[PDB]
């Protein structure tokens, strides 16, 4: 029978996770493992040694560190299977999956190989009775309480923009290329060496990436404020060293207009965006330009959207309206949507029962996802 | 202190502890463009028998 | 079956000893050997020459002496075999080999052949059930009870720095340098003949080591202290005779700082610390500095630990709460902790299986040797 | 002028040099720093303080040795300046600083302000009619006479491997580790006090170099040579004594493929050179199994070539033919490719003016460089 949902987040790079009728997710915490980086030799302390979680939040040069889900896409299954199993405990879950209905967040464009996959986890290993996982986009438009809009993400390394009507859409006129943060700081850790900075531990590189969500800013103005000189501030370390920087502060997330410079025949947000537009009707891109919306956690910034604007303005057709600004928080937002899917009445269409889906497979899978 | 009596290695003045002298975001107010409001539970209620 | 082992703490030169669970090394005494420096005729003395114990005290006058524990390795290997027989004795042991186990100590850097021809010892001719060997930093673990941490000590002529977290090694991170006191002594022996002295003798050169561990201290201030004269403060002579010091009694000791003073590149106590520092994550790095405790005798100085954190001070970088960790049962923490260890569930996971140990060799353990 | 300019080797371990058309880079010798150990009190000994020639490199008890290059990068400029004296030397020279163009070698990946410091040196200090350093990966290929391949230097300062396709460089898909024979050395030293061998002197590590690059060697099989039972043949040390071996002789250089050992996070030189052909276009990899090209004088060992050829063989593609060179001269080779670029009349860009650089700066010379 029906019991309670949990609304759970395929974080690329914080899992999220909570259950219906709350407000925040109560677990929020990295998408790797951490397992023991050096030599473990007196007992008296924490032993299993593959410490995930607040330990590994806490203790650092002494876990290595492995990501499995990059460009949200999980290589190393078995490090999702015991992530999820972390997700299961008594700090966690303190319950059973085999007992509530819950909610996870789909990635567009993977294959299928993957939720299969994740489904025959969560079907025979757990079982799962009521289990369903979904677009972020529309749960966004709820966030916004809104209908039409062109919804446009920036996760740990995915970014894609899908233009949207009423939750009515071109499947062609989606737009999507994997790039984020993380290999901002992979571009940050190349001016480092670059300006000889020794940076390149696990747990060194995730330093960086604080560095990076902190220590950077968005300079609108592209030649103006490169071709210039730079006074290279210096921001501390925990250790407590005050190391300079320059404009590569801004240099590295920039870089996402130019990906030529990283070596990739990319075309950057603001073009990916302009294109997805450019596949559609045609009166209609106008109550689309007015009706757009902004989500993942890379987009954090300052300088951001003026210069997001900025870009969108010269490449701008015959003065249409744009509106997308800062509301609470983009990534809980996809939570708290799911939240509002999970307060759903008649969800009962999200899912098949387990006994069918063991007579189902792929089958219904892909025939009911879409 | 019983052991200590028997200790010929007994000296004091200096503790046992290393402890010296002690002395102890636009991405939410653009003014660029307009944005939304949290509000769950009116939310749910807008969209309350919005059903298939 | 029930067979209480002995802690038994060796070291550079001193060695203590007692049963499992005590609190008091109930034998202690260093690695003095003698025989007769003259010759008898007339009936009266003890003959066998090997007449080391409070005897050798008693004797000082009479015999020669030596120390075959190089840098706390084992040169005459019969002789400290008698060494070990002397400590078999009744008002010494009155125990048996297989009838009781053995803890036992290890510097570490040194070549595990020396416990290969020793394990043979205790494991052949003597028939010990099992014998654990292990790091005098753990010692110090149990002692203190703290589990992380970087520990430096120093016998008689060797010092090594352990930086250790939760009692998990880095032997990477892990230094050392193999001087102390006996070449202190030495040292003054050197400055007793710039005052015109010799010592040569044996007993009379442990008379020296008295006057070392008797007269000396350690002045804060190198040059701010050395530029000034002293009244020259004098020592008694068991001779019943009283003669001045000098300066050098605090300006002796200042090679621990100064290789120079000896003429060899190396480094210094500090340097080693500071380069264990160094070798470690960067986030630790402020953590420990409030845990590190120094054990040995090498430590009871006035002035030591103060002109140690005026060192700390001119090395260490700004904002680290670090002042000095010092207790009064430095010498025998050592063998404290390795009865608090031996006193636990040590054989239930460590210790020898002697038969089937050198039935499969002395390379059984010499694989387990960490 | 029409005559030579000055060609120099600009070594990581030993730095070289000569003149353009020349074939010998005229003289040799490693980059260490020579000062003394003693003074000279008797009125009628040798004097200078500072030496290089074979009286450094003979009274090495004698003479301080300090070797100012870290990583290939020296931080000790004034010594550099007394190395160009050297290099300034009558035996050398017998120049001015303005009578010829310099061209001097580096390795990518560093900081700009390296050759900043560089320059400023060499036109503070110097008045260089023309200056520029480049790769020597480009004077390879011309030693080799081809245009495009992958080379991997082995120097003391760092071993980088370059992918080639006809000069035009790929940027995002060179790879540069920074390790040395040096710290092969030091695991050697580490291996010394193992089998008990007492070594911790300047002078020694001079030794240790003779021995590794003479007593030392390759074992092709990994870990089946890892249980081959030693011998420990001795070596007849040149002051007069004798110090056996043991398998230590292939197991050191093994650190160089797994320097996790020693803490280091990396991939082992084989695996990082075949990340660094992942980093490129698919078939053109093809030709760079066939375009193998070895060098760097930590290359130089019994066993090298054929072990390096298995660890290819486990990193080997489907089935794909590979050719793998192995010049004699992996360093000199360099030096004389420099020759030929110096021996060129189309240096025009190469050739900058000292006016131009009190213009502009190295910034003027990263224009070139990039
Ligand atoms: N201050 C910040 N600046 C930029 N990005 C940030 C900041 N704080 C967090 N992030 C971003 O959060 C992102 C994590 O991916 P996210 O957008 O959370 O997708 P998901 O919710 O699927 O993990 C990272 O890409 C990282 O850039
Ligand atoms: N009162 C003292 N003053 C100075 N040094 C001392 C004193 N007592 C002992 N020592 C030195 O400290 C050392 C104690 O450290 P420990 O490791 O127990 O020594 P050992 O290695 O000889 O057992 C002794 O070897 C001795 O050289
Ligand atoms: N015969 C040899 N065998 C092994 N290694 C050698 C030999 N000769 C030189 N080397 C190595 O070469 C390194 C010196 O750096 P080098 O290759 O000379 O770079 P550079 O020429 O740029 O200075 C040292 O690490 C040394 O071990």
């Amino acid at each position: 029978i029906a019991n309670q949902p949990v609304v759970i987040d395929n974080g690329s790079g914080v899992i999220k996770a909570g259950f219906a009728g709350d407000q925040i997710p109560k677990y929020c915490f990295p998408n790797y493992v951490g397992r023991p980086k050096h030599v473990r030799v007196m007992a008296g302390a924490l032993e299993g040694d593959i410490f995930i979680g607040p330990k590994a939040e806490e203790h650092r040069g002494l876990l290595s560190i492995r990501y499995p889900m990059e460009h949200g896409i999980v290589k190393d299954w078995n490090d999702m299977e015991r992530i999820w199993q972390y997700v299961y405990s008594k700090d966690q879950l303190q319950t059973f999956s085999e007992e509530h209905p819950v909610l996870l967040t789909e990635a567009p464009l993977n294959p299928r190989k993957n939720r299969e996959r994740a489904a025959e986890v969560f079907f025979e290993t757990f079982n799962v009775p009521a289990l369903f996982i979904s677009m972020q986009a529309v749960l966004s438009l709820y966030a916004t309480g809104r209908t039409t809009g062109v919804v446009l993400d920036s996760g740990d390394g995915v970014t894609h923009a899908v233009p949207i009507y009423e939750g009515f859409a071109m499947p062609h006129s989606i737009m999507r290329i994997d790039i984020a943060g993380r290999d901002v700081s992979r571009f940050l850790r190349l001016y480092l060496r670059k300006e000889g900075y020794d940076f390149h531990s696990s747990s060194e590189f995730e330093i960086v990436k604080a560095i990076k969500e902190r220590a950077c800013y968005l300079s609108i103005n592209p030649q103006k404020d490169e071709t210039l000189e730079t006074e290279k501030a210096q921001y501390y370390l925990p250790d407590g060293s005050t190391i300079e920087i320059g404009p590569s502060r801004f240099r590295a997330p920039e870089l996402l207009f130019r990906p030529d410079l990283i070596g990739e025949e990319s075309e950057g947000i603001h073009e990916v965006l302009v294109f997805a537009i450019q596949k559609s009707d045609m009166d209609l891109r106008r109550t689309l330009f007015s009706n757009i919306v902004l989500s993942g956690g890379s987009t954090l910034f300052k300088g951001f959207g003026d210069r997001l604007l900025s870009e969108v303005k010269k490449l701008a057709p015959k003065d249409v309206k744009i509106r997308i600004s800062a509301p609470q928080e983009r990534l809980y937002s996809t939570w708290i949507g799911g939240s509002i899917l999970a307060s759903l009445d008649t969800f009962k269409k999200m899912w098949v029962s387990k006994k069918e889906y063991e007579e189902d497979g792929a089958r219904s899978i892909h025939r009911k996802t879409f | 202190d019983p052991k200590y009596a028997d200790l010929p290695g007994i000296a004091r003045n200096e503790p046992d502890v290393y402890e010296t002298s002690d002395l102890p975001q636009e991405e939410l107010t653009s003014t660029s463009v307009e944005h939304i409001i949290v509000n769950p539970n009116a939310a749910y209620d807008k969209f309350k028998d919005k059903r298939v």
